[PDB]
C-alpha cells in the first residue's frame, strides 16, 4: 500500500506475447476518496492483457461515454518487445483497450496527435507510451462489445435502416409485403410516435403515404393498398368512418405497435379482416322475408370455408316473443309452424357453417333489431382476426344507425351484391 | 406585460407556451409531459442550468419573454454507448478494421440492445403509451448513430 505505482506485466494479442513490465503513477488517486474500489483493483492487478483495439477517430466521436479518471505517461521497468507494440499502435492509428470489471484502460503512443489532445496528456514523459484510466462500463455492455462481430439478422442494402430497426423491434414490414404497396394509410390516436415513425419508414421507400382520421375516398382505389391501425385503436377501430369502404376496396389491414399482454408475421404486427365474413339476420328481416335462411342457404354453401351464418341460440323464442307482441291475437297453430322452420335450420346441422352466438356474446337491448345489430358489432370487435366482412340483413336499410366495418343491407341489396357470384 | 412566451425543448421538438407570470409551472410541465406520453416526474425541466420545481412561477425565476426551458429525459440503459461498443475490435496484429466492419458490428449491437430492451419490458412499471414513445426514441437514436458512423471521414 506504500507503493505509489501500478506495476504490471503487459501482454498483447491472441499470442499473448510479453511486451514488458510497466509502471503507472497512481499517487494522484490515493488522495482522492471516490475511487477506492477502483484503486484497490488497480493495485492487486499484476498483469494486463491488451486484446482489443479502437481507432483514434472512433474515440474522438463515440468516446464521450467513457468517464476519465486519470491519465499519465507509462514507465518501462523491463522492455521485452515494446518496440513492436508501439509500431502496431502507430500503424493502426489507435489505442489498445481493456474493458475490465473495475476499470477501463487505454494505451497509445506519443505519436498519436489525436489522443494526446483528446485527453490533455501533459507532464512528465517517462516513455513513448501513455495510458488513461476510465471508470468501468456496465457488465452487460462489455459483453455486447465482445459479441459485436456479426448480427443474427443481416441488414439489406436495399432496405432503409429505419425499417431494419423496426424489424429488430419485431415489426417486420417486409414479411407482410408492405413495401409493394401502391398506397399506405396510417391511423392512430394521439400522441402518435409510432404512427408518424411509420409514415417516415414508407416516405423513405417513396410509397405514397397518408396519415389521419379523415382519408379521401380516392386513396382506396389504388391496386395494392395497405391500412395500418395503431394498437391505440384496437378497441375503437369501429369508429373509423372509412372502414367498410376500405374492406370493399380490397385493402389489407394491420394492427401495429408495442403491446404488453402479460404486463411470417411479427409480434407487434397483426393482420385484420383477413378473409371471409359473417352474416346475421334481424327479426324485422325474418318476418319481412320468412324464407331468408333457406333462401341465402346457397350462398353459405359456396362460402362454406370462409363464411358462416350466426344466429342467437334464443332465436326461436325471440321470433315467437316478438310475434305475440306484434300480433297478440294471431293464432297459435300458425305460431308453432313458423317456429319449427327456424328450429329446423338450427337443430338439424344442414350446413356446417351455421353456428350459434355464445350466450355471453349477445348484447342486450329492448329492441331485438338493435340487439342483433349490436351483437354483430361486438362480434367484429372480438373476431376481426378471423373474418373480413360482417353483413347484417335487415328489413329497412336506413332504420339502424350504420356501424363502421359492417354492411347493414336489406335482402335485395344482399341479393344483388353478395349473391351475384 | 401579463403573459410571456416560453419555449420548452428536448433538443428535437419545441413547444411554445403563453402563461401568466403569476401561475405555477406545474401545468406547463405536466402539459409537455403529456404530449410525450410521459409523467411529469419522468422528465427534468431546467432553466439556465438550475432545475425547476412544480410550484416555482415565471415570476420567481424572473423569466423573460421568448426564454427557453430544457427538458431532459432520463438516460436509457447504455443506449449512448452503443456505437462505441461496435467500433472496438481485435488488436491489429495482421488485419485492419474496416468501416464496413464497424457498421456491421453496429447492426449486431443494435440487435442485442433491442432484444434486451424488449425482454426487459416485464420489469417495466411504465404504461404502454410511455414505453411506446421510448421504443421510437431508441430507434431514432440508433438510426442517428448509424448515420454518424458512416459519416466518419
Ligand atoms: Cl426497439
Ligand atoms: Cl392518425
Ligand atoms: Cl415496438
Ligand atoms: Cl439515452
Ligand atoms: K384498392
Amino acid at each position: 500500500t506504500l507503493s505509489d505505482y501500478f506495476r504490471f506485466v503487459l501482454r498483447v494479442g491472441k499470442s499473448l506475447y510479453y511486451a514488458g513490465e510497466l509502471s503507472f503513477d497512481i499517487s494522484k488517486l490515493k488522495a482522492e476518496t471516490e475511487h477506492q474500489q477502483l484503486l484497490r483493483s488497480l493495485v492487486s492487478c499484476k498483469q494486463v492483457d491488451v486484446l482489443r483495439f479502437v481507432t483514434s477517430q472512433y474515440l474522438e466521436v463515440f468516446g464521450t461515454c467513457l468517464t476519465k479518471v486519470l491519465s499519465g505517461s507509462l514507465c518501462i521497468r523491463s522492455d521485452v518487445d515494446m518496440t513492436h507494440f508501439k509500431n502496431i499502435l502507430n500503424r493502426g492509428n489507435g489505442a489498445g483497450i481493456v474493458l475490465g470489471s473495475n476499470y477501463t484502460l487505454l494505451l497509445f503512443t506519443e505519436d498519436n496527435n489525436a489522443l494526446m489532445n483528446l485527453y490533455d496528456c501533459q507532464g512528465q514523459s517517462n516513455s513513448p507510451f501513455w495510458m488513461v484510466i476510465f471508470e468501468p462500463l456496465e457488465s452487460i455492455l462489455v459483453e455486447w462489445s465482445a459479441k459485436n462481430l456479426r448480427p443474427k439478422k443481416p441488414y439489406h442494402k436495399s432496405q432503409s435502416y429505419l425499417s431494419y430497426l423496426l424489424q429488430l423491434g419485431h415489426i417486420d414490414l417486409h414479411k407482410i409485403g408492405a413495401f409493394q404497396a401502391t398506397q399506405i394509410l396510417i391511423v392512430s390516436k394521439q400522441p402518435s410516435p409510432e404512427a408518424e415513425e411509420l409514415e417516415d419508414t414508407f416516405r423513405e421507400a417513396a410509397i405514397p403515404t397518408f396519415r389521419g382520421l379523415e382519408i379521401p375516398e380516392s386513396l382506396f382505389l389504388s391496386q395494392n393498398v395497405f391500412v395500418f391501425l395503431n394498437v391505440s385503436l384496437e378497441d375503437d377501430f369501429d369508429q373509423l368512418q372509412f372502414l367498410t369502404l376500405a374492406k370493399r376496396k380490397s385493402c389489407k389491414f394491420f394492427l401495429f405497435g408495442l403491446s404488453l399482454p402479460l404486463k411470417t408475421y411479427s409480434q407487434y404486427l397483426r393482420p385484420m379482416f383477413p378473409k371471409g365474413g359473417v352474416v346475421s339476420v334481424t327479426l324485422s328481416a325474418l318476418i319481412k322475408t320468412p324464407r331468408l335462411l333457406e333462401l341465402i342457404s346457397p350462398f353459405l354453401e359456396i362460402k362454406k370455408d370462409s363464411w358462416i351464418l350466426i344466429l342467437p341460440p334464443s332465436i326461436v323464442d325471440m321470433v315467437k316473443s316478438y310475434f305475440v307482441t306484434n300480433n297478440p291475437d294471431k293464432s297459435l297453430l300458425e305460431i308453432q309452424n313458423l317456429l319449427n322452420t327456424l328450429q329446423r335450420y338450427l337443430t338439424n346441422p344442414a350446413l356446417k357453417n351455421v353456428t350459434l352466438y355464445q350466450d355471453w356474446d349477445i348484447v342486450i337491448d329492448d329492441s331485438a333489431d338493435v340487439s342483433l345489430a349490436s351483437t354483430l358489432q361486438l362480434y367484429q370487435k372480438k373476431n376481426y382476426d378471423k373474418y373480413r366482412r360482417f353483413v347484417l340483413i335487415h328489413e329497412l336499410k336506413n332504420e339502424l344507425t350504420p356501424v363502421n366495418g359492417l354492411d347493414i343491407v336489406d335482402y335485395d341489396e344482399f341479393k344483388e351484391t353478395f349473391m351475384r357470384a | 406585460e401579463t403573459h410571456i412566451n416560453l419555449k420548452v425543448s428536448d433538443g428535437s421538438s419545441e413547444i411554445f407556451f403563453k402563461i401568466k407570470k403569476t401561475t405555477p409551472l406545474r401545468r406547463l410541465m405536466e402539459a409537455f409531459a403529456k404530449r410525450q406520453g410521459k409523467e411529469m416526474d419522468s422528465l427534468t425541466f431546467l432553466y439556465d442550468g438550475i432545475e425547476i420545481q412544480a410550484d416555482q412561477t415565471p415570476e420567481d425565476l424572473d423569466m423573460e419573454d421568448n426564454d427557453i426551458i430544457e427538458a431532459h429525459r432520463e438516460q436509457i440503459g447504455g443506449l449512448p454507448s452503443l456505437p462505441f461498443l461496435a467500433c472496438i475490435s481485435d488488436f491489429p496484429e495482421n488485419h485492419g478494421t474496416s468501416r464496413r466492419s464497424a457498421t456491421v458490428s453496429l447492426e449486431r449491437v443494435h440487435e442485442l440492445f433491442t432484444e434486451h430492451w424488449l425482454s426487459n419490458l416485464k420489469n417495466r412499471r411504465e404504461k404502454r403509451q410511455e414505453l411506446a414513445e421510448e421504443a421510437v426514441y431508441c430507434r431514432s437514436e440508433m438510426l442517428s448513430q448509424r448515420k454518424l458512423l458512416a459519416a466518419v471521414d
